[PDB]
């Protein structure tokens, strides 16, 4: 789970990789595919803030859109 | 000295982040055609293919997001309705 927290970590702080919203939806949705079949989900959550804190307390204008769907997948998941 | 600037009434004018080496659209460049485009002449038959830019002060390929009109309609890089202020760089 730190491991797939640093991957989601890395294609968040920015999408120099599919510039476009197409392939950067596609990708989401093949991690948390992948993360639902996973356990040890607190560790997941606790390294997820911490990720959190470093991008938000950080140099900002990171994406400024794809918290909303970061946070509607974590709902939905 | 002699002369001495008291006042100044500078006009500074801002463009966004358009990367004016990598097309937000197509990645190809802000000049040197696009992607549906490629060669220079490729057939052209009038027509154009110039800069496009935005009421947000973005600039894209005008045949870019002239397709791109009927994938969304708002800018990919913000969430403003895109106008067509001005043609070519
Ligand atoms: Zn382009
Ligand atoms: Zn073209
Ligand atoms: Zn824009």
């Amino acid at each position: 789970p730190e491991y797939l927290s640093l991957f989601i970590d890395d294609k968040l702080k920015k999408g120099v990789k599919g510039l476009t919203e197409q392939e950067v939806e596609t990708i989401l949705d093949k991690a948390m595919v992948l993360f639902r079949f996973m356990q040890e989900k607190d560790v997941f959550e606790r390294y997820y803030k911490q990720h959190l804190a470093r991008r938000l307390l950080t140099n900002k204008s990171v994406s400024d859109d794809s918290e909303k769907n970061m946070i509607s997948k974590l709902k939905t998941e | 000295k002699r002369f001495e600037v008291k006042k100044w009434n500078a006009v500074a004018l801002w463009a966004w982040d358009i990367v004016v080496d990598n097309c937000a659209i197509c990645r190809n460049h802000i000049m040197d055609l696009c992607i549906e485009c490629q060669a220079n002449q490729a057939s052209a038959t009038s027509e154009e293919c110039t800069v496009a830019w935005g009421v947000c002060n973005h600039a894209f390929h005008f045949h870019c997001i002239s397709r791109w009109l009927k994938t969304r309609q708002v800018c990919p890089l913000d969430n403003r309705e895109w106008e067509f202020q001005k043609y070519g760089h």
